[PDB]
C-alpha cells in the first residue's frame, strides 16, 4: 500500500535505477540499512533491526569481486559480529588484540595453484652410513 | 618456486632430487614465517628481586598452569610452558 | 514501525484465513535476549567445604560390593512377587 | 503431503539453536555426561527457550488443521497396520507402538529416572492400534512435552552442574 | 459432545475415545462436510494464509548465522601474545581424541623447550567433538569459528602443523574473543 | 547425608530378593544360582538346557508374568571354557519389574531357541548367531542379519581383529568392487589404559574357589 | 542481576499447550439450505439467459 | 597462504567480469566458443539436482538445507529420486561394505556430467568408524569425489558453502574451449 | 457389560465367571499330577484356590476385579490360559528334579581372567 515510498528510497541511496538494477542483480535483494563499518578490504557491513533476526545484519562484498563473493571473504575482525556471536562491531570494542604475528585474511583456495598440500613435518630419523666418507 | 626449497622451523625439507616434491608442482608449501623460537628469544628477560617468582602465562585462567621458579642461580631462567625468561639481580 | 510485516489490510485477510490471531514465527532482535551477556559466577558444589570433607565418606565407587547370592545368604543367616502390581490392563 | 515438513522443520531449525548454544553443535551435542551435563546453560538461554515454547502451540495447530481432520489423511492411515495388544507384548514392542494399542505404559511414569518425579504430565493412549491414532499419540506427546517445559523452566534451582 | 467409549483414569489422555453422535443435528453436520469438501476447505484457507507471511529464508552468503560462541568448527593452534606456540606436546589431546584423528611427535627443541616437531589432524577422521580443546591444559588447540573449509581434494583435508598454525593466526582475533566470553562456563 | 552417593532403593531391593528365592524353589532342575546385582537388579543363572523351560515359567506363571522380552545380549569371554554367554532381559508390565536370565554355551554346542516362549527373539537370536557364531537349534530360519553377504567370520568375538581381514575397493578392470587383504594407512594406535594400583578392594578377594 | 540462568522473579507466564479449534461459520442446515437457494437463483438467472 | 588484496591496492583492480575465461580471446572462433562455453556452464550451474541419497545422520542436515531457513531451492537445487534425472549425488553418511556395491551402481546409472559431493567425516575418510571391520574408509575408494564438505554433521551453511563451491567448479569447465585445442 | 475392553484386539468376555472357573479347575487337575513335594505344586495349588474362590464368591465383574486386582477380567482369563500351557508343558520337563547340569568351574566368575593363587 505504501512500500513504493520505501522502494523509491532504496533507489536514491542506490544511485538511480541503473545502480539499483546492478544492486538487485548482485545481491538479489534491496534492503535499507545503516553502514555499521568498513573492513580493511572494502566490504561494507549494514544493520537494520527492522528485519527479522537472521536477516538483521548483512554485508556488501567489495565491488571488484563482482561475482566471486564467497562466505569465506569475511575477515575475523567482523566474523563474530556477522554471525551474531556478539552485538558489538569491531570498532565499538577495544578487547580486540593487535599482535604483530596476526595474518591478513584469505579465501578458501581449492582447485587453485595456491592451494594447500600436506607434508610430513619431521626430518627423517635414521641416517645411512656414507661410504664415500 | 621459492617455497619448495624453504626449510621449515622444525628443520625438514625435501631434497632437490627427492621425488616427493612432485606433490607441490600444482600446489604450494606454506612454511610459517612466525617462528616461535625467534619471537620468544626477542622478548627481553624480566628482572626480579624476590628469590622465587611465578609465571601463569600472563592472563590467569586463560594462561598456563601457575608454576614457580627459583632464581638462585645466575643464569636467567626459562618458564617450562610459556618460555619467558626471568632473572634476579 | 519495529516489525517488517505486511500491510494492515492483508493482516486482517491472513487473520481471517487462519481462523485465529497470528503470532509471527520469525524472531526479532527485540524479543530475544542480547547476544553479549554479563559473565557468570557459577556456584560451588556441596563438597567445596574446607573441612570434614574426607573423600572416604563422600566416595561412592568404593562402596559397591559384589553381587549377593540370594539362596546362600539365607542359609548363612502372600506369595512373593517381582514388585508391585500395576494396571497396564 | 509436503507443507507439514516445511512448516515444522522451520521450528526444528529454531530448536537446534539451543543445542548449538549450549553444546556448540547443532546435532550430536555430546552434552549430557555421567557426572551431569558438561557446561552450565549460557546466560539468557532460558528466556529464548521460553520464547520458542510460547509460540509452539500455534505452529502445531496449523499443521493439525491441515492433517488431523483431512479426509485424505485419515484414509491413508486408518486401519492400516493394526497391532493387537496381546501381539505387541509378545513382540518386544514399546513406546507409542505399545500405547497406540491401548496399553497404559510409559517408563517416565513407571520407572522415573530424572526430574520426571518432580513434574506432572499426562500420557497419550490410543484404542485402535492403527497408524492414525498412533499419529495422534505423537502429536499429543508433543503437547504434553510442551507442558513439562513449563514446569522445568520455573522450577530450575541454582547449584553446581 | 459425545461420550467416551472407555472411561479414562487419572494422568492419562486418550486420542480416539469419543464416540460418534447419531443425532440428525450432528449427522447432517458430518454429512455436510463430507459432501461439500468442508474439512478440506479450512485446509486450503490455512495454506493460502501462509502466502501472506514473510518467508524465513536467509540470503546466504550475504546474510548468515546465527551462531553462538561455543560453536565447534575448524581447528587452530593458538600461541601466546609473545608469539611462542602454546602447545607443549603434552599429548592429552591425542589420547582423548575419540577418532584418533591426532598424531603428535615431540622433540627437545634447540632452545630446550618441550615442543612438537609434528602435529597432524586428519579432518576426514575428526568428528568435531571438541574433547581436544577441553583437554588441552594450555588452550593450545581450539575449534575455531570457521565452518567453510570444503576442499576439492581429499589430501587437502589433512592438516599438518603449518596449516594449523596458519589458521591460528588468520583466526586469532575471533578465537581470543570466544575464549574470553566463554571460559568461565568451561 | 552425602549427596554424591546414589541412594539405594530398599523397597525394590526387598521384593526382588524374596522373589529371587521363589524362582530357586520352583525350578531346581535348571536354576544354578540366583544373585541380586549391586544395581538392585536380579540375575538368574541357568543351565544351558533350562532356557526354554525357565523362560516359559517366567512368562506364564501368575507371579512372574514376565510377558515382555526386551533383549538378548551375547558376551564373549575367551578365558572361560564355555566362552559365550547369553543374557535375556525380561520386563513384567503387570508387576513393573525386570529380571535377567544368563546362560553359557561353547563355540559349537547349540542353544535352544526361545522363539516359542517369546517370538520377539526371532531377530535377536539371528543377531547372536551372526555376531558371535552361537547356533540356535529349532530356529525358524537362522541367517546373518547384520554383516555383509558372504562375510566370513563372526566379528564380535574377542578373538577377531578390530579392522577385519579384508577391505573393499573398486577395480575398473573387473567393473565391480573387489575385496583385498586389509591395508591401513594409519594403524589403530593402541593405548595401554591399565592402572598399576588396584582401586576397588572389595573385589580383590571376591569369588572364592 | 542474576549470575546464572534462572527463572525471572515471579516466574514465566503459563505456556499454552491445549488445542484451540478455528472459527466455525457453517453448519449442516445452513450449508444445505444455502446451496439450494444458490442453485435456485442460478436457474432463475439461467432462464433469462 | 595467498591473502586478499588490501582496499587501496584492490581500489585499482579492474572489475572481475563474469566469465572466468575473460574476453581476451584472439580469434572470433575461439571467442564464440568461450562465450558459448559459458552458456553451457550457466545452464548446468543453475539447476543442480541432487539424488536424495541420505544414508546416515548427515542425512538429517541434508534435509535442513532444503528447509526454509536456507532453502537450497533458491539456488536451483531440486531434490530428485531417480538417478537418471539426478545430476549430483551427495554421499552423506557411513558407506558400509554392504552398501558399497549399491552406491557404485547408483552412481554409474547417473548420466554424465555427474559430480559427487562428500558430506561429513563418515563419507570423507570413514570418520568416526574409520577402523571398523565393515566400513568403507571414505567413499573416494568407490566413486570419484568432486567436493569434500567436512563436519560431523556439516552445518547447513557448511553444506551450502559446499554446494556453491560446486557451482563455481561447474562454472569454470572448459568442455568446449578444450575441444577447439583438441 | 463393558462397552469395550480398551485394548485393541481383546474382545469383551461373555460369562467370564464360567471361563475362569473352568480354567482354574483345569489347572488344579494338571498340577495334581505333579509330585506333592514339588514347590511349584504347592504354590499354584495355594494360589489358584485364592483366585478360584473369588471367581465364585463375586458375581459382578467390576467387583471381581477389585477383589483380585491384577487387571481386567479379560486379562485374568488371558493369564489363566497360560498356566494351563505352563503346567501342561512342565509335566514333561519335570523341573523339580535335581540340578540337571552341574556348573563348570569359573563359569560364573567376574571379573574374568585373573590368576588364582592356591
Ligand atoms: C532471460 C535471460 C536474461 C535474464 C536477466 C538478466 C540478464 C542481464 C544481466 O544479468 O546483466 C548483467 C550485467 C551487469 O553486470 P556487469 O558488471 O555490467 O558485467 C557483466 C560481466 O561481469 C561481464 O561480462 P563477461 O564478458 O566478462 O562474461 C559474460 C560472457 C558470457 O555471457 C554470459 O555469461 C551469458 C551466457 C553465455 C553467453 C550467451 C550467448 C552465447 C554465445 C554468444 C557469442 C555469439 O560474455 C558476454 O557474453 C557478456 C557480453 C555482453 C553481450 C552478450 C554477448 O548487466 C549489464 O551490464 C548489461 C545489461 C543487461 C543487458 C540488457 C540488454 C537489453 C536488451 C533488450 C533485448
Ligand atoms: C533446449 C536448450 C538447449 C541449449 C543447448 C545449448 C548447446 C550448446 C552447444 C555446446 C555443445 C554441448 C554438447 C557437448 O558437450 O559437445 C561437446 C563436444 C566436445 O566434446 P569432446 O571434445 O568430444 O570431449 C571428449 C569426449 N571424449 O563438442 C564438439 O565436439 C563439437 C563442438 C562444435 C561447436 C558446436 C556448437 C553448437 C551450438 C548449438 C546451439 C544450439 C541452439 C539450439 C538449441
Ligand atoms: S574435535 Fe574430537 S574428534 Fe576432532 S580432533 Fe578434537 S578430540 Fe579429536
Ligand atoms: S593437549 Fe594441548 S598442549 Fe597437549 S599436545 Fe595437545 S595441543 Fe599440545
Ligand atoms: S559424519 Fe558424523 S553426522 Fe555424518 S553420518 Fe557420520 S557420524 Fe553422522
Ligand atoms: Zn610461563
Amino acid at each position: 500500500i505504501n512500500r513504493l515510498t520505501k522502494l523509491f528510497q532504496m533507489v536514491r541511496e542506490a544511485g538511480g535505477l541503473k545502480q539499483a538494477y546492478l544492486k538487485l542483480y548482485r545481491n538479489d535483494d534491496l534492503k535499507i540499512g545503516t553502514l555499521v563499518g568498513i573492513d580493511k578490504y572494502g566490504n561494507k557491513y549494514f544493520e537494520n533491526p527492522y528485519y527479522f533476526y537472521g536477516r538483521n545484519r548483512w554485508i556488501e562484498f567489495a565491488p571488484h569481486v563482482n561475482m566471486d563473493y564467497d562466505g569465506s571473504m569475511i575477515p575475523a575482525e567482523w566474523y563474530g559480529w556477522m554471525h551474531y556471536k556478539t552485538d558489538l562491531p569491531p570498532i565499538r570494542d577495544g578487547c580486540r588484540p593487535k599482535y604483530k604475528w596476526i595474518a591478513d585474511h584469505s579465501e578458501n583456495l581449492s582447485g587453485t595453484k595456491e592451494a594447500y598440500y600436506p607434508y610430513s613435518t619431521t626430518p627423517n630419523k635414521v641416517e645411512a652410513w656414507e661410504p664415500k666418507a | 618456486r621459492g617455497d619448495i626449497e624453504k626449510v621449515t622451523h622444525t628443520g625438514q625439507v625435501f631434497d632437490k632430487e627427492d621425488y616427493r616434491n612432485a606433490r607441490f608442482v600444482n600446489a604450494k608449501r606454506y612454511v610459517n614465517e612466525n617462528w616461535g623460537i625467534k619471537l620468544i628469544e626477542e622478548v627481553p628477560p624480566k628482572e626480579c628481586t624476590e628469590r622465587v617468582v611465578f609465571c601463569d602465562g600472563g592472563d590467569g585462567p586463560l594462561g598456563h598452569p601457575k608454576v614457580y621458579i627459583n632464581l638462585d642461580k645466575p643464569g636467567n631462567h626459562i618458564c617450562g610452558y610459556c618460555g619467558l625468561r626471568f632473572v634476579k639481580k | 514501525a519495529l516489525r517488517r510485516d505486511v500491510s494492515p489490510l492483508i493482516q486482517r485477510i491472513r487473520a481471517f484465513l487462519l481462523g485465529r490471531e497470528h503470532n509471527l514465527a520469525l524472531r526479532f532482535e527485540d524479543g530475544l535476549a542480547d547476544r553479549t551477556q554479563p559473565q557468570p559466577e557459577i556456584p560451588d558444589g556441596p563438597s567445596h567445604l574446607l573441612s570434614a570433607n574426607y573423600y572416604c565418606q563422600r566416595d561412592g565407587r568404593r562402596e559397591v560390593l559384589p553381587p549377593i547370592d540370594l539362596v546362600e545368604q539365607q542359609k548363612q543367616l502372600k506369595l512373593p512377587t517381582p514388585g508391585k502390581v500395576y494396571a497396564w490392563d | 503431503a509436503l507443507t507439514p515438513f516445511f512448516w515444522l522443520f522451520e521450528e526444528r531449525e529454531k530448536m537446534m539453536e539451543f543445542y548449538e548454544r549450549v553444546s556448540g553443535a547443532r546435532m550430536h551435542a555430546a552434552y549430557i555426561r555421567p557426572g551431569g551435563v558438561s557446561l552450565d546453560m549460557p546466560l539468557g538461554l532460558m528466556d529464548d527457550i521460553y520464547e520458542f515454547a510460547s509460540k509452539f502451540a500455534e505452529r502445531l495447530d496449523e499443521v493439525e488443521d491441515v492433517l488431523t481432520t483431512n479426509r485424505i489423511w485419515v484414509q491413508r492411515t486408518e486401519d492400516i497396520g493394526i497391532v493387537t495388544a496381546e501381539e505387541a507384548l509378545n513382540y518386544g514392542f514399546s513406546g507409542v507402538m505399545l500405547r497406540g494399542s491401548g496399553i497404559k505404559w510409559d517408563l517416565r511414569k513407571q520407572q522415573p529416572y530424572d526430574a520426571y518425579n518432580l513434574v506432572n504430565f499426562d500420557v497419550p493412549i490410543g484404542t485402535k492400534g492403527d497408524c492414525y491414532d498412533r499419529y495422534l499419540c505423537r502429536v499429543e506427546e508433543m503437547r504434553q512435552s510442551l507442558r513439562i517445559i513449563d514446569q522445568c523452566l520455573n522450577q530450575m534451582p541454582a547449584g553446581e552442574i | 459432545e459425545p461420550k467416551d467409549i472407555v472411561e479414562v483414569p487419572k494422568g492419562y489422555v486418550y486420542v480416539n475415545n469419543k464416540e460418534l453422535s447419531m443425532e440428525f443435528a450432528d449427522i447432517t453436520d458430518r454429512a455436510a462436510s463430507t459432501m461439500f469438501f468442508g474439512e478440506l476447505l479450512r485446509g486450503f484457507a490455512v495454506t493460502l494464509a501462509h502466502i501472506f507471511k514473510e518467508p524465513a529464508t536467509i540470503n546466504y552468503p550475504f546474510e548468515k548465522g546465527p551462531l553462538s560462541p561455543r560453536f565447534r568448527g575448524e581447528h587452530a593452534l593458538r600461541r601466546y601474545p609473545s608469539g611462542e606456540e602454546r602447545c607443549i606436546a603434552c599429548k592429552l589431546c591425542e589420547a582423548i581424541c575419540p577418532a584418533q584423528a591426532i598424531t603428535i611427535e615431540a622433540e627437545e627443541r634447540a632452545d630446550g623447550s618441550r615442543r612438537t616437531t609434528r602435529y597432524d589432524i586428519d579432518m576426514t577422521k575428526c568428528i568435531y567433538c571438541g574433547f581436544c580443546q577441553e583437554a588441552c591444559p594450555v588452550d593450545a588447540i581450539v575449534e575455531g569459528p570457521n565452518f567453510e573449509f570444503s576442499t576439492e581434494t581429499h589430501e587437502e583435508l589433512l592438516y599438518n602443523k603449518e596449516k594449523l598454525l596458519c589458521n591460528g593466526d588468520k583466526w586469532e582475533s575471533e578465537i581470543a574473543s570466544n575464549l574470553q566470553a566463554d571460559h568461565l562456563y568451561r | 547425608d552425602k549427596p554424591t552417593v546414589r541412594q539405594p532403593d530398599a523397597v525394590a531391593r526387598s521384593h526382588l530378593s524374596d522373589f529371587g528365592r521363589y524362582v530357586a524353589e520352583c525350578l531346581p532342575k535348571y536354576v544354578q544360582k540366583v544373585q541380586l546385582t549391586a544395581g538392585d537388579e536380579l540375575e538368574v543363572l541357568i543351565a544351558p538346557e533350562g532356557v526354554v523351560p525357565v523362560l516359559q515359567f517366567l512368562k506364564d506363571h501368575h507371579q512372574a508374568q514376565f510377558t515382555n522380552l526386551v533383549d538378548i545380549a551375547g558376551v564373549d569371554v575367551p578365558c572361560r571354557k564355555n566362552r559365550f554367554e547369553v543374557v535375556y532381559n525380561l520386563l513384567s508390565l503387570r508387576y513393573n519389574s525386570r529380571i535377567r536370565v544368563k546362560t553359557y554355551t561353547d563355540e559349537l554346542t547349540p542353544l535352544d531357541s526361545a522363539c516359542e516362549v517369546h517370538k520377539a527373539a526371532n531377530w535377536y537370536e539371528r543377531e547372536i548367531w551372526d555376531m558371535y557364531g552361537v547356533f540356535f537349534a529349532n530356529h525358524p530360519d537362522l541367517r546373518r542379519i547384520l554383516t555383509d553377504y558372504g562375510f566370513e567370520g563372526h566379528p564380535q568375538r574377542r578373538d577377531f581383529p578390530l579392522s577385519g581381514y579384508v577391505e573393499l575397493r573398486y577395480d575398473d578392470e573387473k567393473k565391480r568392487v573387489v575385496c583385498e587383504p586389509l591395508e591401513l594407512a594409519q594403524e589403530f594406535r593402541k593405548f595401554d589404559l591399565s592402572a598399576p594400583w588396584e582401586q576397588f578392594p572389595n573385589f580383590r578377594n571376591a569369588n572364592p574357589p | 542481576p542474576p549470575k546464572q540462568d534462572l527463572p525471572p522473579p515471579g516466574g514465566y507466564k503459563k505456556i499454552p499447550f491445549a488445542r484451540v479449534p478455528p472459527k466455525s461459520y457453517f453448519t449442516g442446515f445452513t450449508t444445505i439450505g444455502t446451496y439450494v437457494v444458490v442453485t435456485a437463483v442460478g436457474l432463475g438467472i439461467y432462464y433469462l439467459t | 597462504q595467498q591473502t586478499l588484496p588490501v582496499a587501496e591496492v584492490a581500489q585499482n583492480l579492474p572489475k572481475k567480469g563474469y566469465s572466468p575465461f575473460g574476453t581476451k580471446q584472439s580469434s572470433v572462433a575461439e571467442w564464440s566458443l568461450a562465450r558459448l562455453d559459458d552458456l553451457l556452464n550457466w545452464g548446468r550451474k543453475g539447476s543442480i539436482w541432487p539424488l536424495t541419497f541420505g544414508l546416515a545422520c548427515c542425512a538429517v542436515e541434508m534435509m535442513h538445507i532444503a528447509a526454509p531457513r536456507y532453502d537450497m531451492d533458491r539456488y536451483g537445487v531440486v531434490f530428485r529420486a531417480s538417478p537418471r534425472q539426478a545430476d549430483v549425488i551427495i554421499v552423506a553418511g557411513t558407506l558400509t561394505n554392504k552398501m558399497a556395491p549399491a552406491l557404485r551402481k547408483v552412481y554409474d546409472q547417473m548420466p554424465e556430467p555427474r559430480w559427487v559431493i562428500s558430506m561429513g567425516s563418515c563419507a570423507n575418510g570413514g570418520g568416526y568408524y574409520h577402523y571398523s571391520y565393515s566400513v568403507v574408509r571414505g567413499c573416494d575408494r568407490i566413486i570419484p569425489v568432486d567436493i569434500y564438505v567436512p563436519g560431523c554433521p556439516p552445518t547447513a551453511e557448511a553444506l551450502m558453502y559446499g554446494v556453491l563451491q560446486l557451482q563455481k567448479k561447474v562454472k569454470r569447465m572448459k568442455t568446449l574451449q578444450m575441444w577447439y585445442r583438441k | 457389560i463393558k462397552a469395550s475392553t480398551g485394548l485393541t484386539g481383546l474382545a469383551v468376555s461373555t460369562n467370564p465367571h464360567h471361563t475362569l472357573s473352568a480354567l482354574y479347575g483345569k489347572i488344579l487337575r494338571a498340577v495334581s499330577k505333579m509330585p506333592q513335594d514339588a514347590s511349584y505344586r504347592k504354590y499354584t495349588e495355594q494360589l489358584v484356590k485364592q483366585r478360584a474362590d473369588s471367581v465364585a464368591q463375586h458375581k459382578d465383574i467390576t467387583a471381581l476385579e477389585k477383589a483380585v486386582g491384577c487387571g481386567q477380567v479379560e486379562e485374568l482369563i488371558v493369564q489363566a490360559e497360560n498356566e494351563l500351557i505352563l503346567a501342561r508343558k512342565m509335566l514333561g520337563w519335570k523341573p523339580w528334579e535335581k540340578l540337571v547340569q552341574a556348573a563348570p568351574a569359573k563359569q560364573w566368575d567376574w571379573p574374568p581372567a585373573q590368576i588364582m593363587e592356591p
